[PDB]
């Protein structure tokens, strides 16, 4: 191919190219690559590694006490422990979380995510709180019936420590919510505290996704 | 969407990483530079390469060289790579540039810009982003030798002080990146080039909110 | 029960190879959980580096390769409530903090004895403690369990190192729930540590 | 790492063998030079190339050629190559620029550096860098008349003295190199160009030391 | 393939390019390659070449006194003889072999070296010399017995008139230490001399590598 | 033993061919080893160009072409130590030294006698002597050997080459660890040169 | 010093009763249990 044009594009540099260039050092022979464990080809696979949401990111809480919802005695029952939106894009709980940060380096994602707790109080402390997660269409529950009639889990202390549960479907181009309630009182023994936290965990399923590439916040 | 997620794509695209500057009028009229390769030179770029522990790639550099009013004139320039622990040029028309093992580029400000692709370098298996260990004081902790890429040694071949700046922005893409050990995120300020120091005043990791139950901010 | 760090059992290289005076399980000093408490790392092989027949080989061989398997161990009572994270770090660089920008040798190798955290929300490093569940962890519930079980591989770059000079990965046993019992229970947790070297190698010997 | 130790990779490379300078201003307006083909320029070079008696390579010259502040106007240039035992120019419109059985290679300083391969040129069967014997005084000692590769006359294509000087740099790159009875590396400093002479103060080989139990310097 | 781009590298030279490039005199054939005897393809095979030690590189020693480690009847024994460093790329006895040579075109090398001792005394002059390798962590022994402990040869001159020594392993980016000890006194009938020398010679082994080409300091 | 210079016995090219008139052996002047001895050196066939039925053939001919075999004898007693290096060094240039930048024709052509080193450190020529090992050689140490033996076969860039102009190789015997005795012994070792040439090949008879 | 040597690490939680078996010992100073 001797007769050659030059078309529109030539002595361009397109910083996404992926071209060819000569080795600067070329006969020059890298370390040969050993095992090393712990290879990572994918962002989704740390995505969906549960990681601690920072609920309590709420003002004059500091250092690990952020990562930790506060459960005790209620001299009212049927009142409301905890809310955090399902966003991790957004700023709040989800920033702390690692599918949270990776969320950050793109424009759009979609899929499912679970969302862990884990009872940090006595072995011998019962009680129920109820778990609900609201639509992104429908506001936030207002009382523990209305948040009844929706999607929920009630959680028994005393029978299973740590209870998952999934969010179907959200995504970003107004949001899920999820609210703790207390189900039931606190109840302990004596002689055991009667307060007591819970670690909220949070990533992505197997049907996460993330698109369009961009530059973090921070 | 699984290939956007993916290791290779998520350290793909030349970016910058550094301006490079070429000074001979006024004071200073050395007529070169010596750029030394930091693949951590922004913060962005940073934290992205310290999200795991190992890397081994092939970096490709690109020079977009021009004047200080974007004029690219006729100008020669010699972009020498020095390879680690070869000696460095001392002055403009030093012995160093006349070097055969420091491979250099010949390029004119009016052609396109000069790429090569420097190999992956390390004495090691990968690239080694933290070390936690001295080499054999406080100031050497976490300073593994071995992450040494080389340097860029930037010069205008001429005989005399040319009177024009020469503005050169180097442009590197990771290639074939294989990554080991996934961390967390860095979330404090980096306050120096080397070390995971950071100021007394922890920065809370998520934004604030003014009670758990508001999902206001 | 037992967790695989990244998966894979630690195995020998295809130079000394210890049978068992070194394979031998090494009890380390109980460190005292308290309600104030922040959390104490090791960094390994430093924590072995001056404790019988490993610290012999560790201290007059110019080479080293080893996993670990560590057990944390913890005593309490049905009364006590708490969790600690237990989390291996594979390269802890220990980062300082200025209102002294660069660690003291305590804090890089605490010993045998190990270290206190002073900022166990950034890890003492600038990473969240949120996002450390990317390393391998174990959690300790004490209303659900009261031991952890991380078995750890060889992770280097280089097939052989120094013992004395680098440390391959850090431990770190963090009480994310603070430790909180009532007026007659014991005011600490004992924390036992106990750490088994896997397919230790050496060379260089004198 | 058996490749970058072999003879082929250790003689690889393009290196500056000879700055090749065209005056035409102030006194000097002669609008053209000869350089003579000098594998050894450099003693770096030379060094290297004596460390066997007899090669055989073919060579690729490049001719990196600016004006005095870098620039690169459109000035045609004739980079002419005299085969070993042709006549040479003695002006700049002498009739030897017109000779087609020297080669010519018209370029501009504006067009990308010319290249061209010299081929292995000996009457011999390999380049002998150590000539033990006489052609046929004490001058023509060890002067082997067939290492002589040629010689590269430079000149402005011009009417008359254009006013600019032109320095040209020639790159060589030694091709196909084999190599015949290793010697040992000079270890004397070079004197004379063609000649082995070393001074009488003789340098030891290796750097001294207290006393041989003390491992200090 | 008429139409075509020029993608950022054109023009450019790249003094480590392998390209082609025209014949200046193409038809012009060569004179024909004769068998020449002593072709060598390898600097590593030139590496693997026994070459002498400057042992005795020390101030007010000159010529070819510096190749030479002297022997002789000594009034206390276990005296240290000689030491030097398993160090080709760095100042010292190492720089007159030509693996030491050859070390300074490249930036780093690894693999096994050996020393040879060659003892050039009277064929009627017996005794023992005790040389001990030192690896590079560990300091250079106080005494012969600190020496005995580690790895180490006894050499007796009577018996055997050659010994090799292979240094295990040493690589360049704090180096092994050889020293050679007075096991017992220089022996000799009457009218033989009662001081000798030994010759130390120094190659690398079959997995002698080299790497990263660079110009040497002389 | 014998050693074969680079691994190749000499042999005919593929023209006058003498067959014992040349073979012989060519014993020359013995040389004094002694004490103060720098060493000697040949260069060939400068040192058989005037010396029998070679000597005639290498002057009357136009063209040359011939493989040597050297015997470096030694006659020493049990009682005399010392080690030389026999050397032969192909195209050995012989450089002057200046505080006379040219060596004179004695020393580049010493004829059968031999010229005395003056700087056998650098092999007069700004060589080390310590690596003229990559040369094919052979030790004469006094109490292992008095021998050495070097096959040398034809070495030029040329197939054929003046004998009277051009030395393809030269030989040397350096005295690396001095000549030493005592009281009584003889104070000076004498070193025998044998020579043969093999396959010699003559051209241009007058 | 004791945990260097031959030794028993006894959990009172788990397991309540614990047996240690002495190697060999006779008489013609004596092992110590600590």
């Amino acid at each position: 191919g001797l007769p050659t044009e030059l078309k529109p594009g030539t002595n361009q540099f397109l910083t996404t190219d992926d071209g060819t260039s000569p080795p600067i050092l070329p006969g020059f022979e890298p370390t040969p690559l050993i095992h090393i464990p712990g290879e990572f080809t994918s962002l989704l696979d740390l995505c969906r590694i549960e990681t601690i949401l920072e609920v309590n990111n709420t003002t004059g809480t500091t250092g690990v006490n952020r990562l930790l919802i506060p459960v005790r005695a209620q001299n009212n029952v049927d009142q409301l422990c905890a809310s955090f939106q399902v966003d991790p894009g957004r700023n709040g709980p989800w920033q702390s979380t690692m599918v949270g940060q990776i969320c950050r380096y793109y424009t759009q994602w979609s899929g499912s995510l679970k969302v862990t707790f884990m009872f940090t109080g006595s072995f011998m402390a019962t009680g129920k709180m109820l778990i609900a997660y609201t639509p992104p269409g429908s506001a936030q529950p207002t009382t523990r019936e209305a948040a009844m009639l929706g999607t929920h889990i009630v959680w028994d202390f005393g029978l299973q420590s740590s209870v998952t549960l999934v969010i179907p479907w959200i995504s970003n181009t107004a949001t899920g919510i999820v609210t703790i309630w207390y189900q039931t009182n606190f109840v302990v023994p004596p002689d055991t505290p009667s307060e007591a936290n819970i670690i909220a965990l949070g990533a992505a399923q197997e049907n996460f996704t993330l698109k369009l590439c961009k530059d973090t916040d921070e | 969407g699984v290939n956007e997620a993916s290791v290779e794509h998520f350290y793909s695209r030349a970016g910058l990483v550094g301006v490079v500057e070429v000074k001979d009028s006024g004071t200073s009229q050395d007529g070169y530079t010596v750029w030394p390769i930091d693949v951590m030179g922004f913060v962005q770029q940073r934290r992205k390469l310290e999200l795991s522990t190992y890397m081994r790639f092939d970096a490709e550099f690109t020079f977009v060289s021009n004047l200080n009013d974007s004029t690219t004139p006729g100008m020669l320039l010699q972009y020498m790579y020095v390879p680690p622990g070869a000696p460095k040029p001392d002055g403009r028309k030093s012995y160093q540039w006349q070097t055969a093992t420091n491979p250099s580029i010949f390029a004119k400000l009016s052609d396109p810009p000069p790429q090569v692709s420097v190999p992956f370098m390390s004495p090691a298996s990968a690239y080694q982003w933290f070390y936690d260990g001295y080499p054999t004081t406080n100031l050497q902790y976490g300073q593994c030798p071995n992450n040494m890429m080389g340097h860029f040694a930037i010069r205008t071949v001429s005989e005399s002080t040319t009177g024009k700046n020469v503005h050169v922005r180097v442009y590197m893409r990771i290639k074939h990146v294989r990554a080991w050990v996934p961390r967390p995120f860095r979330s404090q300020a980096y306050m120096v080039k080397n070390y995971p120091t950071y100021s007394q005043t922890i920065s809370n990791t998520a934004a604030d909110r003014a009670s758990i139950t508001t999902t206001d901010y | 029960n037992i967790v695989l760090s990244y998966g894979e059992w630690p195995g020998y290289c295809p130079p000394t190879r210890p049978d068992v005076s070194v394979n031998r399980f090494y009890t380390l000093s109980t460190k005292s959980w308290k309600t104030e408490s922040t959390g104490w790392y090791w960094k390994f092989p430093d924590v072995l580096n001056d404790t019988g027949v490993f610290g012999q080989n560790a201290q007059f061989h110019y080479l080293y390769r080893s996993g670990f398997c560590m057990h944390v161990q913890c005593n309490a009572s049905k009364f006590h409530q708490g969790a600690l994270l237990v989390v291996v770090i594979p390269e802890f660089v220990v980062a300082a903090s200025s209102p002294g920008l660069y660690p003291d040798f305590a804090h890089t190798n605490p010993g045998k004895e190990g270290q206190v955290f002073r900022d166990p929300y950034v890890l003492d490093a600038g990473i969240p403690l949120s996002q450390a569940l990317v390393f391998p962890h174990q959690w300790i519930n004490l209303r659900t369990n009261n031991c952890a079980t991380i078995i750890m591989p060889y992770v280097n770059a280089l097939p052989f190192d120094s013992a004395l000079n680098h440390s391959n990965f850090g431990l770190a046993v963090i009480p994310i729930s603070p430790l909180k019992y009532c007026n007659g229970a014991t005011t600490e947790v004992p924390i036992t540590l106990t750490i088994a070297p896997l397919n230790s190698e050496f060379s260089g010997l004198r």
